[PDB]
């Protein structure tokens, strides 16, 4: 399976699972701030400075 | 050959106190609240180690301090709100902490349960004095009721009210000896807080039925390293939804007004975790009857494990003690709510009631129906 | 106070499983609730009683608070 | 110019506790001011009345704004 | 007492920011009408850029101002056109000078007026509106106002607000409700200038525990099902 | 703490510890009272009261 | 008497991967 | 009637319902703990195992079937005599000491 | 802080205006919630000339 | 480290705060010091062992 | 106070008004020379007697 795989690839080494939590911290932190940036920005979307600056 | 976390002197310490320690394999969340505790003091710590790079505790500055800090500080508002309410969930892990004691028997262990006892006042000694810090209404105020209140000691009341304050009043000497203190204290705590762990892994823990559990121990290692980490992460939760989403639930609006010694606030309250004791006090009408039984109600914990008369530790098999039990901290959510509410009609009487109340529980109600629990088991 | 000198123990027989070989969360829903309701039936006429007098104790309280700051006729 | 919350307020004392609030305050107004020399003031008919009708103009003003 | 209503401000929602341009007319509400009273101690101009004004906006704002200015060769203290990096202007020298010229009252700095009041904005607003005539029975000095939300319902500040009491640049009628909402934004934003950022870090820190608690909750089962699917036997002799 | 500590020998320890117990007493009175130069006392002793 | 020792079943907690007593569990070990 | 009331905080105790007997519940202080000590290897191993299952019921949060339920009139007050004895040596030894 | 007219007064010697609390020539609230009077500190009181007061 | 361009308030304040609480981190660190001592005990200005007179 | 505008006269005020503060400032000054004295010789008492081999 999938997870099988992903085990046999990446987790089973300590040192191949920090690597692989290492590159996935980078990347999760970069992907879940953009989300979490849209969801807020949509949410008050129009309130912002950002959204109104562009008048000034 | 060795196993270094055993043979190595200092790794030897940290595996017998938290690694090979062996625990109960029963203790329930509420023996989280011990490993919280520690957790509260390290966050004090840090945060405050932080404000303290900022903060300056002269009374031309100290409110201004503050507001640099929060205004112009990188994430400064950060580490000042982490600080303030998680000195309030300091204070809620502190109260769950002594309940679980009491209500399980704890205070058998003696010693860790005296140690508490000087823990509970060094802590509520340093939260005291780093809330006049801000130099806000309710800080100058408050530390002037509560600094007061101790001309009530007879022969040297005033002589030693003078000397806290270092002059006629509570001023600038007050404010920077405060901080000196508020600075040192946790460290002291810290000291406390070791002294107590080796006092409790004389025996260990006890646990929720009050039987002695060494034929069932766990590692502790692998379980509560696990167990007290979700915890933490838990009361990070509540810390966090408290510092982002209401920063001001558990303050006054009065401490963002510099203090004003010529103007008083309508309301000169303590902080929350107070309001029960200031309560007490102000239900006896003479003052040094009020700071006694103020002083009394932590005092009297002291006296739990002489006034066990149960065969049993625990209150898991003893319904009668565990509705007093609950009586008791319902007589402390009045006595909080009694503490935050002017002295006037009703509340008085209120105050009255539940001030005796605590009192009689502790030391009479629960006492003689240990009594009777012990006689309807015929023993 | 260590492993191997705590207690005598003598005829005790555990059986345990790896946790690779097991579920973390097995009938969590379809045991757990019941379970959670049963805990509380348990104990509920020992804990809520107190909280329901300080409900009504802080109701009355506040309500008579605010019924003595108005006026009455005189 | 018209503000909304001139508007805003009279729609809001048309309510039915804003009506029984009114003629209580008119009754202390009627009161206070035959008695020669009293210590009521109407404050507290004033503050029902009040509080009445800000709740329901707080509930419909930001709309207009 | 009289407690104020609560209000459907546009930041009240958990995830819910302030309107910045609310923040921008409720400045220039402050700069035109409470200024001339109030102090703002612990906002400067500076403060304002990336939050209701361009840096050039607030530079120009800032030189609208004559802020004094250190000693000179000379040792003389000269007047200079204001900076970003200067403080919001005080109206007077001391605090006595503002109890001189109100009536014997101090008009409070406004850097954290709504913070320092229960009820906050929702009070504010209330109080700017809240100016009636006073009820029969009672009778206020001269130089006060009747209030009913002023702790002792007579307060000694004139009602500043009033139907076209400015301009505002956007064109919005500047009508007294209006020119209150727009203030007490402004109010909500100098008292606390965290604010979006903290509802912004709200709203990740609550993404983030959804999903480590169920994360941390799982590790600490997997390691736990060891002893809870455990089974024991007794077999004396 | 109630009657197992009330009995004729611990009266007698009680009697023979008395004298020392006193002593003590007396020794931290006096230290009290040089500690603190509490005058109340000090300025009854003859020759200590000159530094008053 | 060490003979009349059983495992009690354990199917109520097994993972799906093997709840089958007549399959190889390391078919599974590496996906569990 | 206090068949009826004692029956009645016995079933309210709710230690029978984790299997256990009164005796297993008594803190064990150092009277008690002799009392333990001089206790007969299988009424001593009966206890532990007792103890020990309780324990584990109440790291599940769980309690034992009702047929499993230690029933009151069957609830042997098996430590009674030695703690009994263990009490009046002490006694002895203060009553000497006076 | 709602300053009293002092030396003057409507009953005595100075006058809550803000509330209701006017003052006496001893300084005394005529009528409000006011916890006292002006507080009457500690003093030498011989003479307006010999009063240490503090 | 400074907090700044030179060194100036931050760097005053922040120099209290450590300066503060160092002290104390050298406390403990003097406590693990003689911790590791005693498993030894101390040398002597012969440099020899001495269990045979301690 | 470790501000820039009190900290020099914070410590005058130690040295000038607050009883007993000039000893209490010396000693510590002094103090920490001391110290220092002390770590040199016990360093070097430690270099001489070869206690490096703890
Ligand atoms: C369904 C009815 C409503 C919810 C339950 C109401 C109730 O009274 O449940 C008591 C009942 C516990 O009764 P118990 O087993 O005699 O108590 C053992 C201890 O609570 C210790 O049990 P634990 O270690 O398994 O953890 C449970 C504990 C966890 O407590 C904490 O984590 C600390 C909470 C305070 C901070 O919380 C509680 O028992 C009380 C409720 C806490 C707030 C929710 O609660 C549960 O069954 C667990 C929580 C279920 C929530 C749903
Ligand atoms: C200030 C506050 C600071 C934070 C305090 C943190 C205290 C410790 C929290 C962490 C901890 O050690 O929790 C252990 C505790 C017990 O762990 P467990 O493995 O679920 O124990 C299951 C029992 O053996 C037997 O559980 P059961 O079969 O009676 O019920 C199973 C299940 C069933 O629940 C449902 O099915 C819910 C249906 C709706 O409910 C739970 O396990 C409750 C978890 C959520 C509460 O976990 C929790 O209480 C999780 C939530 C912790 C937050 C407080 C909630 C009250
Ligand atoms: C009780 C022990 C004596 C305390 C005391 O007042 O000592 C006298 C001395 C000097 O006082 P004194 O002896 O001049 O007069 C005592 C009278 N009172 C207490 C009102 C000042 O007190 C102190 O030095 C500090 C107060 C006691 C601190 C403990
Ligand atoms: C709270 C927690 C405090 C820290 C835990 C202290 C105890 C564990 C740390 C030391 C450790 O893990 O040492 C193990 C090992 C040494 O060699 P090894 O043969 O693996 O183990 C023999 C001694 N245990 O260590 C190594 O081999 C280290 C390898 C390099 C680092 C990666
Ligand atoms: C808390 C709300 C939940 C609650 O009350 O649950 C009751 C439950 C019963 O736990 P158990 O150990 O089984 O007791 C025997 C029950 N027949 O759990 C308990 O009774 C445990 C609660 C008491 C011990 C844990 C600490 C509670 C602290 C409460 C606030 C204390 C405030 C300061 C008091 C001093
Ligand atoms: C409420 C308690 C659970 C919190 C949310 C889930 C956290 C992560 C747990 C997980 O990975 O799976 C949880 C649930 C059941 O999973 P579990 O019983 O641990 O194992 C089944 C497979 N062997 O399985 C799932 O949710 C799907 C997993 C894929
Ligand atoms: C302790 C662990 C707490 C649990 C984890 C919560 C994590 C939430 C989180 O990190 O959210 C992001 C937030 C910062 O958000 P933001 O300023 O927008 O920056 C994003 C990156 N550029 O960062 C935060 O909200 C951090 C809040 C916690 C800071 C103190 C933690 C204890 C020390
Ligand atoms: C010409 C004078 C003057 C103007 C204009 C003025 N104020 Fe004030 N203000 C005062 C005085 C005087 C007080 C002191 C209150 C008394 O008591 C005060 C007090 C306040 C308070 C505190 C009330 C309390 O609860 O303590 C707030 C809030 C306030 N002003 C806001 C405003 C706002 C918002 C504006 C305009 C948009 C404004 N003020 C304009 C003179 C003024
Ligand atoms: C500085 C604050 C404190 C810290 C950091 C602290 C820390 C701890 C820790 C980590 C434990 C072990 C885990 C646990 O059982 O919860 C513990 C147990 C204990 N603490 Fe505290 N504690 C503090 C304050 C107190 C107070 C105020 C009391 C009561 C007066 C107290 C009495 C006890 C008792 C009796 C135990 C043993 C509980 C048991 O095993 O049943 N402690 N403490
Ligand atoms: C026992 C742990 C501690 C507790 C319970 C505690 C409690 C408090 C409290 C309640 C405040 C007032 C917060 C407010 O403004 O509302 C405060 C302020 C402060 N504390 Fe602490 N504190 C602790 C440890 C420390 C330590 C160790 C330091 C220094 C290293 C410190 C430095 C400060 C500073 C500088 C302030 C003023 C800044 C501010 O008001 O936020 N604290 N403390
Ligand atoms: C915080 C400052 C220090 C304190 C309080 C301290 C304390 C002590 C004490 C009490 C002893 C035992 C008595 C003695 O032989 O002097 C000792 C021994 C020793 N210290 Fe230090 N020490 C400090 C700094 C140092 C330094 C800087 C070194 C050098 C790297 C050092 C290395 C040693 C050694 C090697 C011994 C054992 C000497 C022997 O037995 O021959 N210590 N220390």
């Amino acid at each position: 399976t999938l997870t099988a795989r992903l085990y046999s690839l990446l987790f089973r080494r300590t040192s191949t699972f920090a690597l692989t939590i290492a590159v996935g911290a980078l990347f999760f932190e970069r992907a879940f701030d953009q989300g979490a940036d849209a969801i807020y920005e949509h949410i008050n979307q129009g309130k912002l400075w950002k959204h109104i600056k562009h008048k000034y | 050959m060795t196993n270094i976390r055993k043979s190595h002197p200092l790794m030897k310490i940290i595996n017998n106190a938290f690694i090979d320690l062996p625990a109960p394999s029963n203790i329930s969340s509420w023996w989280n609240f011990g490993s919280l505790l520690g957790i509260c003091l390290i966050l004090q710590i840090l945060t405050g180690l932080f404000l303290a790079m900022h903060y300056t505790s002269d009374t031309t500055t100290a409110f201004s301090s503050v507001t640099h800090i929060c205004r112009d500080v990188n994430y400064g508002w950060v580490i000042r709100y982490l600080h303030a309410n998680g000195a309030s969930m300091f204070f809620i892990c502190l109260f769950i902490h002594v309940g679980r004691g009491l209500y399980y028997g704890s205070y058998m262990f003696l010693e860790t349960w005296n140690i508490g006892v000087v823990l509970l006042f060094t802590v509520m000694a340093t939260a005291f004095m780093g809330y006049v810090l801000p130099w806000g209404q309710m800080s100058f105020w408050g530390a002037t009721v509560i600094t007061n209140l101790l001309s009530a000691i007879p022969y040297i009341g005033t002589d030693l009210v003078e000397w806290i304050w270092g002059g006629f009043s509570v001023d600038k000497a007050t404010l920077t000896r405060f901080f000196a203190f508020h600075f040192i204290l946790p460290f002291i705590i810290t000291a406390l807080a070791a002294v107590h762990l080796l006092f409790l892994h004389e025996t260990g823990s006890n646990n929720p039925t009050g039987i002695s559990s060494d034929m069932d121990k766990i590692p502790f290692h692998p379980y509560y390293t696990i167990k007290d980490i979700l915890g933490a992460l838990f009361m990070m939760l509540i810390l966090l939804i408290l510092v982002l989403f209401s920063p001001d639930l558990l303050g006054d609006p009065d401490n963002y007004t510099p203090a004003n010694p010529l103007n008083t606030p309508p309301h000169i309250k303590p902080e929350w975790y107070f309001l029960f004791a200031y309560a007490i006090l102000r239900s006896i009408p003479n003052k040094l009857g009020g700071v006694l039984a103020l002083v009394a109600s932590i005092l009297i914990l002291i006296l739990m494990p002489m006034l066990h008369t149960s065969k049993q530790r625990s209150m898991m098999f003893r319904p009668l003690s565990q509705c007093l039990f609950w009586m008791l901290v319902a007589d402390l959510i009045t006595l909080t709510w009694i503490g935050g509410q002017p002295v006037e009609h009703p509340f008085i009487i209120i105050g009255q009631l539940a001030s005796i109340l605590y009192f009689l529980i502790i030391l009479v109600l629960m006492p003689i129906t240990s009594i009777i629990e012990n006689n309807l088991l015929k023993w | 106070r260590e492993f191997g000198h705590l207690t005598r123990m003598r005829h005790v027989i555990t059986y345990s499983l790896s946790p690779f070989e097991q579920r973390a969360f097995p009938h969590y829903f379809t045991k757990g609730i019941p379970n959670v309701l049963r805990r509380t039936r348990a104990c509920i006429l020992r804990v809520a009683p107190p909280f329901v007098v300080f409900y009504l104790v802080y109701t009355w309280g506040t309500q008579e608070f605010e019924k003595s700051k108005r006026k009455n006729p005189a | 110019l018209v503000d909304p919350l001139t508007t805003v307020r009279e729609q809001c004392e048309q309510i039915e506790k804003c009506i029984k609030a009114r003629e209580r305050l008119e009754l202390c107004d009627q009161r206070v001011s035959s008695r020669s020399q009293t210590e009521e003031d109407c404050t507290e008919e004033l503050f029902d009345f009040l509080h009445a009708r800000d709740h329901c103009v707080a509930h419909k003003l930001f709309n207009s704004l | 007492e009289l407690h104020a209503p609560s209000y459907p401000w546009s930041h009240r929602g958990l995830l819910s920011s302030l309107d910045h341009t609310s923040i921008r007319r409720g400045f220039q509400v402050y700069k035109q009408v409470c200024s001339s009273c109030h102090s703002m101690d612990y906002v400067a101009y500076r403060h304002l850029v990336g939050v209701c004004y361009t840096e050039e906006e607030a530079k120009a704002l800032a030189e609208e101002v004559e802020v004094q200015d250190g000693p000179n060769e000379d040792g003389e203290m000269f007047m200079r056109p204001g900076k970003l990096s200067d403080y919001f202007p005080k109206p007077y020298p001391n605090p006595e000078a503002a109890r001189a010229a109100n009536n014997g009252a101090l008009p409070p700095d406004l850097s954290y007026i709504v913070r320092a009041r229960h009820g906050g904005e929702d009070y504010v607003f209330s109080l700017l509106t809240g100016y009636c005539e006073p009820p029969t029975g009672v009778s206020l000095r001269e130089g006060l106002y009747f209030n009913p939300y002023f702790p002792g319902q007579a307060i000694a500040m004139a009602p500043p607000i009033y139907n076209e009491v400015l301009e505002f640049d956007d064109g919005t009628p500047a009508t007294m409700s209006q020119v209150a909402k727009d203030v007490c934004t402004f109010l909500r934003w100098a008292s606390e200038p965290e604010h979006d950022h903290r509802k912004r870090m709200g709203l990740k820190m609550l993404m983030m525990m959804g999903l480590l608690l169920p994360l941390v909750y799982a590790m600490k089962r997997h390691k736990w099902s060891v002893l809870k699917s455990r089974k024991l036997a007794y077999r004396p002799p | 703490m109630l009657s197992r500590f009330l009995g004729p020998r611990y009266r007698e320890l009680a009697r023979n510890w008395i004298p020392t117990a006193s002593m003590w007493g007396a020794v931290g009175a006096v230290g009290l009272v040089w500690a603190t130069d509490w005058r109340l006392i000090l300025d009854w002793v003859p020759y200590i009261n000159g530094k008053f | 008497s060490h003979t009349d020792i059983r495992v009690p079943d354990f199917s109520d907690y097994r993972r799906a991967e093997v709840l089958d007593s007549t399959k190889s569990s390391k078919e599974s070990s590496d996906a569990r | 009637w206090l068949e009826g009331i004692r029956k009645w905080y016995y079933n309210a105790a709710g230690f029978n319902k984790l299997g256990l007997m009164r005796d297993d519940t008594i803190y064990e202080d150092d009277d008690v703990k002799e009392a333990i000590r001089r206790l007969p290897e299988n009424l001593y191993n009966d206890r532990v195992f007792r103890i020990k299952r309780a324990l584990d019921l109440t790291m599940r949060q769980q309690i034992l079937p009702k047929e499993q339920w230690t029933k009151y009139e069957e609830d042997k007050f098996y430590l009674e005599p030695y703690l009994k004895e263990v009490i009046r040596e002490r006694k002895e030894r203060e009553e000497w000491a006076k | 802080g709602c300053v009293p007219i002092a030396n003057a007064g409507d009953f005595g010697g100075y006058y809550c205006p803000c509330h209701g609390s006017h003052y006496d020539a001893s300084g005394r609230i005529r009528k409000g919630p006011a916890p006292l009077n002006l507080e009457v500190p500690t003093y030498e009181f011989t003479s307006d000339d010999l009063v240490i007061v503090g």
